[PDB]
């Protein structure tokens, strides 16, 4: 069984920095991609990019060109993104997700972030 | 470019010799080679050939099942034992380099060896 | 689209199956094992200029061929990165001059520390599924580019390269 | 870069009937979109594969089709566990954006 | 398998005309056609590589054409040098099977 599962809620201040979880473990890591997407709630699922662990490039979005810098740890499995210089419309939770066999779909409860004044 | 040939002469049928081909000038380890011979007065006539490292060997229809072809990529020598001499193998081998798509056509000649075959 | 490949190999419009022989390039980029070069041996251009814009997409399915049935990497289509095999379909490659440009680079993941892979000639490289649309009429075609390997060079499967 | 509309934006379900559900692209999508089923407050999933192939694990209760720019799908005989929400995805050159999405309710 | 044939066998021709030879084969072979010159008692050597391209350090008088089944390997300006065998060579599928060679003589 394939399966995903995330960070908590994380409140923050804007302007700050700061690095995310999505936790995994039971499949190879890094022989197949991983993608991102961003909930925004009252408006829907958007799409983020896809990082490789094993070359280290990563295709992003024309938004999430400077937002996110994306990384993925060969050895302890684990999808990261981190974003710097929060903003106010950025309070949103998280998904990632898989890529490679045709199916490709395993999925998990997201990381809930959230930044006020 | 240079190619040198040995192991030419007059055998009797059912005999076993050697042909080596030394080659100079470009570069071996990309590069296929095949062997040629050569009725005089008659067509083109090909035998055997082989692919880059020592992946494959190949051969013509009158030809499978009786030649061994082989080479050395460390001191760049192609080398032909063959051991099934009848009268219509008197000709003049080159051996020839196989340059281009799945090693298919001739880039650059060597003098060759005559091999006749009498009673 | 009746162009050549740089070693001489006659490619036929419209033949599905494309029997194409192509040259190996092996290399190492960080996390990357250059497998074989299509750019630099794959030089293209369009058969009937001033009328018609060759456009090529990489067709869903592709992977390796030959031996390597459970290997994957990563293609180099024109610049940026994408994975392989296909989750999705890469952007278009334009051809608008009579100039034999390059075309597209195939990288593998590596799995040993530096270990490799033997390839004969005449073995398959590539599964390729391709497809080549115009500007002028939203239309599409499906050629099978079943691409062999000419010469015999060892592509490695690990973190480093052995030459 | 292109935008693309999902249709419509909610509709009502009952029990024992059959839904439809539009998703219209302006360039002709080589056929790389997706079904995403959503559940509030949890992990969403897929339902089909390229909107011709059912995926692994749900009955053929849902049937995408359509090709090119048109692709539709359509549920019949709809119960009680899953409403949520439906996402086409489209896969042809990056970004791979999501749809607008559907909104389903009891009825 | 695949056979060649040449057309003509022989043919006596006057210098400084322009000469045209052709060479058959069984078969749909694209344009992965190639030709050799063999002047006296040597090895031939190649003159047009896959029917329209030239080697370097071979003179462009000798040029190739056509596609399909049929080609043609011409000769605009001929002179007391060529004068030789042609060999025509099919590289489609294995095994690979030559051709007999056109004679090229000059009247003396």
């Amino acid at each position: 069984q394939v399966q995903l599962q995330q960070s908590g809620s994380e409140l923050a201040k804007p302007g700050a920095s700061v690095k995310l979880s999505c936790k995994a473990s039971g499949y190879t890591f890094t022989r197949y991609w991983m993608h991102w997407v961003k909930q925004r709630p009252g408006q829907g699922l958007e799409w983020i990019g896809y990082s490789n662990p094993s070359s280290g490039y990563t295709n992003f979005n024309q938004k999430f060109k400077d937002k996110a810098a994306l990384t993925a740890d060969t050895s302890s499995n684990t999808a990261y993104i981190q974003l710097n210089g929060l903003t106010f419309e950025d309070s949103a939770v998280y998904f990632c997700a898989r890529d490679g066999d045709p199916p490709f779909v395993y999925w998990g409860q997201g990381t809930l972030v959230t930044v006020s004044a | 470019v240079k190619l040198v040939e040995s192991g030419g002469g007059l055998v009797k049928p059912g005999g076993s010799l050697k042909l080596s081909c030394t080659a100079s000038g470009f570069t071996f380890s990309d590069n296929g080679m095949a062997w040629v011979r050569q009725v005089p007065g008659k067509g083109p006539e090909w035998v055997a050939s082989i692919t880059n490292l020592a992946f494959s060997v190949y051969y013509s229809d009158t030809v499978t099942g009786r030649f061994t072809i082989s080479r050395d990529n460390a001191k760049n020598t192609l080398a032909l034992e063959m051991s099934s001499l009848r009268s219509e193998d008197t000709a003049i081998y080159y051996c020839a380099r196989l340059y281009g798509d799945y090693p298919y056509y001739f880039d650059y000649w060597g003098q060759g060896t005559a091999l006749t075959v009498s009673s | 689209f009746a162009c050549k490949t740089a070693s001489g190999t006659a490619i036929p419009i419209g033949a599905a199956s494309a029997n194409v022989y192509v040259n190996l390039a092996p290399a190492v980029n960080v996390g990357q094992n250059l497998v074989v070069d299509l750019s630099t041996q794959i030089f293209c251009h369009n058969d009937y200029p001033e009328t018609i814009t060759d456009y090529v997409t990489l067709q869903r399915g592709s992977a390796y061929g030959g031996v390597l049935s459970s290997f994957s990497g990563t293609v180099k289509y024109s610049g940026s990165s994408y994975p392989f095999p296909t989750t999705s379909e890469t952007p278009r490659v334009v051809y608008n001059s009579r100039t034999d440009k390059p075309w597209v680079a195939l990288y593998l993941t590596p799995v040993s520390s530096a270990g490799g892979v033997a390839i004969k000639a005449g073995s398959l490289i590539a599964v390729l599924i391709l497809r080549q649309t115009n500007n002028y009429n939203s239309d599409d075609f499906q050629f099978v580019w079943n691409i062999y390997a000419n010469n015999d060079v060892v592509v490695p499967t690990g973190g480093c390269d052995v030459s | 870069d292109i935008q693309m509309t999902q249709s419509p934006a909610s509709l009502s379900a009952s029990v024992g009937e059959t839904v439809t559900i539009t998703c219209r692209a302006s360039e002709n999508i080589y056929s790389n979109l997706a079904w995403y089923q959503q559940k509030q407050g949890k992990s969403p999933q897929l339902l089909v594969d390229g909107a011709t192939n059912l995926a692994d694990g749900v009955p053929s209760r849902f049937s995408g089709s359509g090709s090119g720019t048109q692709f539709s799908l359509k549920i019949n005989s709809v119960q009680s566990e899953d409403f949520g929400n439906y996402y086409c995805q489209h896969f042809y050159g990056t970004p791979f954006t999501f749809g607008t999405g559907t909104k389903l309710e009891m009825k």
